[PDB]
């Protein structure tokens, strides 16, 4: 907003947009999108039923779209470098890159940016360095606790 | 729409969800979190059915039927094995933490959770771990709290908050420690908190008044009666046991009071069980009180009446139509006096003239919820007609309903409706002498004297229609608010104007009639509602007669030497000193009453009348609907020395013994036919209920359930020989189980709801054609008058502004739901709930007198210096003093009355 | 007896400026009261209710719903050890045992002087550096049981 990128008359186009940061109070169910809308309204984070979708009536009965941080991070890359660049990142049905990484008693527990279609053994061996010393691999969860 | 349930075709309404459509067809789907009045939220997951995409589908999918619309060509299955196993699993998961409490729980035999545990066929416990527990809160004198029994169905919070508008009940906690209650211990603030005992499907919220003298539902004797605590006329089921009134359940009337009562009706029944009630006729002989039976009391009373030269009768709005008519027949039409003040009778007659001659349709209580704008003029409905306030809240939420319907959201998906309609609501404009309980949802609240409220109404009528008389002296900001009201009411498809006789002002009713006429002239679908004071106020107004002041002058001048007072204490309608002087001057006072009143000290004869629980009769409610209430129990069954008859029976036998020197304990239908023949305006009360010859395939209607217990032991302490069953010649009901209470029986009067497998209040679903709709074969009750073709004229009597004059003090009425009704005051459980009487004063007036908040001031009216402690009322207008009406010594005839000698004690 | 301060009321009203409905500032109002006074007392619910124009039952339900809004008195410092799955893999149980040995309490309650209170918490979003522990404003990673006395001695 100091540089005019947010607020009234952004970039001289007449478009007004105000961005706020709402810090949560520590509950896991608040990540659910309708429950996120409910907790944004200062209510208990009970999720809502669909239909109606949040696009029809979400936050305070208004049209509302909820998106992840990473999706809104790939949005500027699409809008800057082009669409046909984004479809040609990987030869997979899931276009674009993704933040992947193995964690838990491995040699290199971290996070890297890989195209879709990368096999899980590549992330474990070529990036995480495999398991730690004297540990036999038993199982793995691809996408967290759920 | 067309659905296919278990391979069988059904024709339903497409706007309903699947659960209510299937319950309307007689199919049994277990459910907890859905209610016909509250909508669907899909919490409890009990209503699961299996839905298929088409007829040639085998896999299907589990869906919640309460959240699934009953669209055309919808293929489902209830008796699918997977759906049955899931419903059993839901009941089992609810049963893992449930306390081993059924023998010591007041909901046993009336429990929806018991019914659905049995209905799912779940009876083997494979859970071996610990069960969670909770502390209980104190919710006041009415509702008992037991949080262990909760199943987290969220019905209480949805009803109390989204429906009733209450604020102090809520859901706290988290994952499996969800708590339902108040944030701290204290009385539930809502006037409709008592419906939680029927909303809650478990034993969390229970009737504490019933829990004192608890008995199970199969042990009750029920009757279909009408609540006697105000003029709305809500249908109730009084249930008794061992000769005392035990409980008041809601009785479903789809036209009036469908699922909900108010707390005054539900809990103010304790006056029936008072031990100082008259149970035998008592004659005064010097200082001796001789107890008589029926025959000798009738003989002596008729002899003394025959030696008298003129007998006058003083009726009451508490008494039924038949008893008032019987008194009118006994004393003569010209000698019959309605036992209300001249101003009260004038306001009542004007309200009746507006209702049955104004050409504007008066809605039923259920139909109020469909109006688009509400203007309440001078009537504190939450304290006088509370169910009208609940219906007004529903009509206010109608705007959110319409906004959701504009987005193609179904009417049963209540969460989406409340989400779309965030705070947008239909316009509500309430006027009172102070703040009302509808101010949280009112678009505007006008705190002003009754003359100023009437002037506001006349200004609204003038701005809506220039033919109406104008008001001179309107402030510009008041004119702007009047214009806001005018554009809100003119833009409404169905405006509703509510007023009543409790304001104590004729001009308020005249202004409301003017507003309704102005809206009618513009082509709007306007409705008008008038809130009376007592249960049969409209019936007494239709019957007519003189005022109480005329009867008092007749007693004082010596023209009348005999007075028969029917169900009237005479102190709520006139000054106590003048009433006592007139009754002491009269050589014969005969009080036919069921409550120990103060006028029986000087009464020569006291006839032990029956209350509503021990009598039959007809009552006309505030919208002019005749409703028949039936006797619940015979008072002579347990105490054989009790001579307690109907008031119309007493007066008809007195008339017969006065004429032919012979008693005649008549029948109810004879008195009904006499009313219909003599009074053509009350000709509709014949059709309120069928006569005593009405049968369902040759058998009567049962008052008690099939499993009524202890029939050879309840009276065994008196005598081991079983007494004769009490015969009911007046009505079609029997004082036994030997009768019909089938939900498919062709009748409208239903004493209680019970179907096999449905022992809870959810059996009313079985007793309706569609759930949440009307009673099958029609709701009981008949409107007396139709809407007139031509209306009245504009009332040109526009009052002047309220002028605060020194020395005088205008009494502003402050009604209380617990304390303004006389019989409700007599109930012992209301004494803790009712507040200490506070005299309400403006801060400016209290500074003028120098009195602070809490100090006692003494004032004299009719030579009676009484003292009250001061409460400061900021919303009151200076020059007015607020008085709580109906309380100890403060009669309701003080509304609009001046006051002298307001000084600090 | 609970009186809101002027700074608390100003911050609460400034948070009400950010939304189109004053109810939406209930979580931040409770967090402001908790940050100023350590926790949220019983009168704070009614004070926030009168400020925001929403019923006290709603504020109580919000305060009891969320785990980080404390409705009981806590110590001057809060230990929040992550009990989730990745820190369980990296051995949070030794960290919890060391904390129970040092504080000489069970999780959930407070020390006799109110110096620390111990709380099992959700996943802190630092699973690649597990196990993790949150003191009042500071996150700590790569925990060892021997580092508990030297880490807890810097919080008085
Ligand atoms: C229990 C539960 C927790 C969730 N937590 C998160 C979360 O923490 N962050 C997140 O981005 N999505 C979370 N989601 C997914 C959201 O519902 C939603 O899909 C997402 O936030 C936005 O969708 P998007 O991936 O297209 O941006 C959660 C879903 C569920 C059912
Ligand atoms: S609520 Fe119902 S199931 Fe629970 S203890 Fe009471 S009667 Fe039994
Ligand atoms: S207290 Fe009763 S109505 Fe409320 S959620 Fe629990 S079971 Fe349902
Ligand atoms: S609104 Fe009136 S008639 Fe209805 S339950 Fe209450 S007191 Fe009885
Ligand atoms: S009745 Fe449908 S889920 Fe509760
Ligand atoms: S599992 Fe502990 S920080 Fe995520
Ligand atoms: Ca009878």
């Amino acid at each position: 907003t100091e540089a005019g990128l947010l607020g009234k008359n952004i970039m001289g186009t007449g478009f007004d947009f105000e961005l706020f940061v709402h810090t949560g109070a520590g509950r896991y169910i608040c990540g659910e999108e309708t429950a996120l809308i409910n907790s944004l309204e200062g209510r208990r984070a009970n999720p809502r039923s669909k239909p109606p979708f949040p696009a029809t009536s979400g936050a305070w009965g208004k049209p509302t779209c909820v998106n992840n941080v990473e999706t809104l991070c790939n949005v500027p890359a699409i809008l800057a470098n082009g669409v046909e660049w984004y479809q040609n990142i990987s030869k997979s049905k899931d276009a674009g890159t993704k933040l992947m990484g193995f964690s838990g008693r491995v040699k290199n527990p971290g996070l890297w940016e890989l195209p879709f279609g990368t096999t899980a053994r590549e992330i474990l061996e070529d990036y995480a360095g495999g398991m730690r010393d004297g540990l036999k691999f038993k199982a793995w969860q691809p996408g967290g606790a759920g | 729409a067309t659905i296919h349930v278990d391979g069988k075709e059904y024709e339903v309404n497409g706007a309903d969800n699947l659960l209510e459509a299937c319950l309307s067809l007689g199919l049994d789907i277990p459910y907890f979190c859905w209610h016909p009045a509250l909508g669907s939220v899909g919490a409890c997951r009990q209503c699961a059915v299996k839905q298929y995409q088409n007829a040639e589908d085998t896999r299907g999918r589990l869906v919640m039927s309460c959240m699934t619309p009953a669209s055309d060509g919808t293929f489902i299955s209830i008796d699918d094995e997977e759906a049955k196993q899931f419903r059993e699993s839901v009941v089992e998961w609810l049963m893992t933490n449930h306390p081993h409490d059924c023998p010591v729980c007041e909901e046993g035999g009336n429990c929806h959770l018991q019914d659905m545990t049995v209905m799912t066929g779940h009876s083997f416990r494979r859970y071996r771990f610990t069960k969670r527990t909770h502390r209980n809160q104190d919710l006041g004198p009415f509702i008992s709290h037991e949080m262990n029994r909760c199943i987290a169905c969220y019905r209480c919070v949805r009803y109390y908050k989204d429906y009733a508008g209450g604020t102090d009940l809520g859901v706290y906690g988290a994952h499996d420690n969800v708590y339902f209650g108040r944030p701290e211990d204290g009385t539930l603030e809502s006037e409709f908190s008592g419906n939680l005992v029927e909303i809650c499907p478990t034993g969390v919220f229970t009737d504490k008044t019933h829990s004192e003298r608890y008995n199970r539902k199969w042990d009750m004797q029920f009757a279909p009666s009408i609540c006697q605590q105000c003029s709305i006329g809500c249908n109730i089921s009084p249930g008794e046991r061992y000769g005392e009134l035990r409980r008041i359940e809601n009785r479903y009337n789809g036209t009036v009071n469908h699922y909900f009562l108010c707390d005054r009706g539900r809990f103010g029944y304790g006056y029936v069980n008072l031990k100082d009630r008259p149970r035998q006729p008592v004659q005064r002989r010097g200082d001796d009180f001789i107890t008589l039976n029926a025959e000798q009391a009738m003989q002596g009373a008729a002899d003394i009446l025959r030696q008298s030269k003129k007998v006058i009768g003083i009726g009451s709005p508490r008494a039924s139509v038949e008893s008032n008519f019987a008194l009118r027949e006994l004393v003569g039409e010209e000698n019959f006096y309605t036992g209300i003040a001249h101003g009260e009778q004038e306001r009542l007659q004007l309200a009746l003239k507006v209702l049955r001659e104004g050409g504007i349709y008066t809605p039923a209580l259920r139909e109020i919820e469909s109006y688009d704008a509400v203007l309440v003029l001078g009537e504190d409905v939450t304290q006088t007609g509370a169910r009208v306030a609940l219906a007004v809240r529903q009509a206010v939420k109608g705007k959110a309903r319409e906004m959701a319907a504009a987005q193609k959201v179904a009417d049963w998906q209540i969460a989406a409706i409340l989400n779309i309609g965030q705070r947008a609501k239909h316009p509500l404009f309430v006027t009172n002498v102070d703040d009302t309980r509808l101010d949280d949802i009112a678009a505007w609240t006008y705190r002003a004297p009754v003359e100023d409220q009437a002037r506001l109404g006349f200004a609204i009528a003038h701005a809506l229609d220039n033919s109406a008389p104008a008001v001179d002296g309107i402030e510009p900001e008041l004119q702007s608010k009047i214009d806001v009201i005018v554009q809100a009411l003119a833009g409404a498809k169905k405006p509703l104007i509510i007023s009543g006789t409790n304001a104590g002002s004729l001009e308020v009713i005249q202004a409301a009639a003017n507003v309704a006429k102005a809206l009618k002239g513009r082509g709007a679908d306007v409705g008008i509602t008038m809130i009376a004071r007592s249960v049969n106020s409209m019936g007494l107004g239709i019957m007519g007669g003189g005022s109480l002041e005329e009867a008092l002058t007749e007693l004082e001048t010596g023209r009348a030497d005999a007075v028969v007072v029917l169900e009237n204490d005479l102190h709520r309608h006139a000054s106590a000193t003048r009433v006592n002087a007139a009754l002491a001057k009269a050589p014969l006072v005969m009080v036919v009453d069921h409550q120990r009143t103060a006028i029986m000290e000087n009464a020569h004869l006291v006839l032990s009348a029956a209350s509503f629980a021990e009598s039959d009769g007809t009552v006309i409610n505030n919208e002019g609907r005749a409703q028949r209430f039936f006797q619940v129990y015979d008072p002579a069954y347990y105490d054989s020395k009790t001579v307690m008859l109907e008031s119309w029976r007493w007066l008809h036998s007195l008339h017969s013994t006065l004429l032919s020197r012979e008693v005649d304990w008549t029948q109810l239908d004879h008195v009904i036919d006499a009313v219909v023949a003599k009074i053509p305006e009350l000709a509709g009360i014949k059709d309120a209920a069928p006569d005593a010859t009405f049968r369902i395939r040759g058998q009567k209607l049962a008052r008690e359930p099939h499993r009524y217990s202890g029939r050879t032991a309840m009276r065994a302490n008196i005598s081991v020989h079983e007494p004769r069953q009490p015969q009911d010649i007046d009505t079609m009901f029997t004082f036994s189980m030997e009768g019909n209470n089938q939900p498919t029986a062709h009748r409208s009067q239903v004493p209680f709801a019970w179907a096999p497998g449905w022992n809870s209040p959810q059996a009313w679903n079985k007793f309706q054609d569609e759930v949440g709709g009307k009673l099958r074969f029609g709701d009981p009750g008949v409107r007396l008058f139709e809407t007139s073709e031509n209306g009245l004229d504009y009332f040109t009597s526009v009052p002047a502004r309220f002028q605060p004059q020194d020395g005088k003090w205008r009494i502003a009425p402050y009604y209380h739901l617990f304390g303004s009704d006389e019989l409700s005051q007599r109930a012992p459980v209301f004494q803790s709930r009712m507040p200490q009487p506070y005299i309400k004063l403006n801060p400016a007036d209290a500074a003028k007198l120098g009195v602070n908040a809490g100090t006692r001031v003494s004032f004299s009216y009719d030579g009676n210096t009484v003292t009250l402690p001061v409460e400061i009322a900021e919303g009151l207008t200076a020059g007015q003093v607020g008085l709580p009406m109906g309380m100890s010594g403060i009669a309701p005839v003080l509304a609009g009355a001046h006051l002298e000698d307001l000084k600090e004690a | 007896a609970f009186e809101l301060s002027a700074a608390e009321r100003e911050a609460i009203e400034h948070e009400m400026h950010h939304y189109e409905d004053p109810r939406a500032a209930s979580i931040e109002a409770l967090k402001i009261v908790q940050k100023q006074r350590g926790w949220v007392p019983d009168g704070a619910i009614h004070a926030i209710a009168d400020v925001l124009g929403i019923p006290a039952s709603d504020v109580e339900g919000v305060a009891t719903f969320y785990s980080q809004i404390f409705r009981q008195p806590v110590g001057r410092h809060v230990i929040r050890y992550c009990d989730s799955v990745v820190c369980h893999i990296n051995g949070y149980q030794g960290i919890q045992a060391a904390l129970e040995k040092k504080l000489n309490i069970k999780p959930g309650q407070t020390t006799f002087d109110g110096r620390f209170t111990l709380l099992p918490t959700c996943c802190l979003g630092n699973c690649d550096k597990g196990p993790n522990m949150m003191i009042d404003e500071d996150t700590h990673a790569h925990l060892t049981p021997e580092a508990i006395p030297e880490l807890l001695e810097r919080y008085k």
